[PDB]
């Protein structure tokens, strides 16, 4: 009984702009329609209940519209901290199916990554392993790519990256590229790099270390 | 006020079974349903089923009835999630939730939910990380802490007891093909200070019991 269908599964706008989320049922369950946003590591927490009322507390930026089988998730002006999964829910009875959810990104102007290089701690190197960091700061869009160089051979296999959630003041990425050698190649070579490129930056940019100073 | 405290992340093996807790407070405990949603890696808000205290009756998801029993000890306000035959796909935050308070019918929104526990279906045994520092080179300097080869997840990483946060930079874990987690926590600060501010990480892994703190000095 009653399939809930979310659309779209994915969105991207600018700051004060007006977005809207689509939830459909196969039929009617009386209006009693939840609206509730997911933030990156926090609990869900409730916007609208009865299809189109306002929680006490949030946001006046936030609005509900619809009924019968047919309801909508509306920002009238999108803030940064909006980065979140959005997810419809009927309450009339069991079951109390959720949609699948859709996720909210901001477009903002383009920015270049800040790029810093970590070499191993002394600590480190006595388990017999030295991982090599290059932290990109502060960057949009998400896509950029990161080559290791050791005494210039570029590096595959060997490494791992992580991105941030966009933050929810500036909507910018970071992202942490992890090089992982053992001891004896850490110590055989001299010069660790990391060759940076992304949209915000006109040619690729290059941090390394030379090891010992 | 209305408050759900859950049980602590956990790991348990493939076909293992695994019994969450739910300690309500703020309201009568047993004149309201304790639902039970959860959010496996990659996918949305599931429902699970739902309890009512008084009685004991329940009502599961298609999906999930034969897999799982709802049970409450009322002298203590808890509320239990058992699930049986654990397998790779039920690696998930199993979250505890409730009705807002009030008299009227119609109200069954979720309006409180307990803080959330991360459940783990692995046979890797539990392992506390060694924290390494990242040390700031050479304006704006950027330090941080490398958490490496802990399981299960999660780690909490805080900056001088919750003092520094503005700045503050944490990974989402990588599983290494070892099979334990490491990920990074950086902060952008700046330059003048790394000869006055002193700057340490505070990270917490709470299925190993573990607490360390790493000074991150310049070297
Ligand atoms: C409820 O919990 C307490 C332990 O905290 C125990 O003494 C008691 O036997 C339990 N009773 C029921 C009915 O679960």
């Amino acid at each position: 009984d009653i399939q809930l269908t979310q659309s779209p599964s994915s969105l991207s706008a600018s700051v004060g702009d007006s977005v809207t989320i689509t939830c459909r049922a196969s039929q009617g369950f009386g209006n009693y329609l939840a609206w509730y946003q997911q933030r990156p590591g926090k609990v869900p927490e409730v916007l609208i209940y009865a299809a189109t009322t306002l929680q006490s507390g949030v946001p006046s930026r936030f609005s509900g519209s619809g009924s019968g089988t047919d309801f909508t998730l509306t920002i009238s002006s999108l803030q940064p901290e909006d980065v979140a999964t959005y997810y419809c829910q009927k309450y009339n009875s069991a079951p109390f199916t959720f949609g699948q959810g859709t996720r909210l990104e901001i477009k903002r102007t383009v920015a270049a990554p800040s790029v810093f290089i970590f070499p191993p701690s002394d600590e480190q190197l006595k388990s017999g392993t030295a991982s090599v960091v290059c932290l990109l700061n502060n960057f949009y869009p998400r896509e950029a790519k990161v080559q290791w160089k050791v005494d210039n051979a570029l590096q595959s296999g060997n490494s791992q990256e992580s991105v941030t959630e966009q933050d929810s003041k500036d909507s910018t990425y970071s992202l942490s590229s992890t090089l992982t050698l053992s001891k004896a190649d850490y110590e055989k070579h001299k010069v660790y790099a990391c060759e940076v490129t992304h949209q915000g930056l006109s040619s690729p940019v290059t941090k390394s270390f030379n090891r010992g100073e | 006020q209305v408050q759900l405290v859950q049980s602590g992340a956990e790991v348990q093996k493939p076909g293992a079974s695994v019994k969450v807790s739910c300690k309500a407070s703020g309201y009568t405990f047993a004149s309201y349903d304790i639902n039970w949603v959860r959010q496996a890696t990659g996918q949305g808000l599931e429902w699970m089923g739902w309890m009512n205290p008084k009685t004991g009756n329940t009502g599961y998801a298609q999906k999930f009835q034969g897999r799982v029993t709802l049970t409450r000890n009322t002298s203590i306000s808890t509320a239990y999630m058992e699930l049986t035959s654990l397998r790779s796909e039920d690696t998930a935050v199993y979250y505890c939730a409730t009705y807002r308070i009030i008299a009227a019918v119609g109200y069954r929104y979720f309006q409180y939910w307990g803080q959330g526990t991360l459940v783990t279906v692995s046979s890797a045994s539990t392992k506390g990380p060694s924290v390494f520092p990242l040390a700031p080179s050479s304006g704006t300097a950027a330090l941080g802490c490398l958490v490496k080869d802990y399981f299960p997840e999660p780690v909490t990483v805080s900056w001088n007891s919750g003092a520094l946060t503005s700045g503050v930079h944490t990974f989402p874990a990588v599983l290494q093909s070892s099979g334990l987690y490491s990920l990074s926590s950086v902060v952008t600060v700046p330059s003048s200070s790394l000869g006055t501010q002193t700057y340490i990480c505070n990270v917490n892994h709470k299925p190993s019991n573990t607490k360390v703190d790493k000074r991150v000095e310049p070297k």
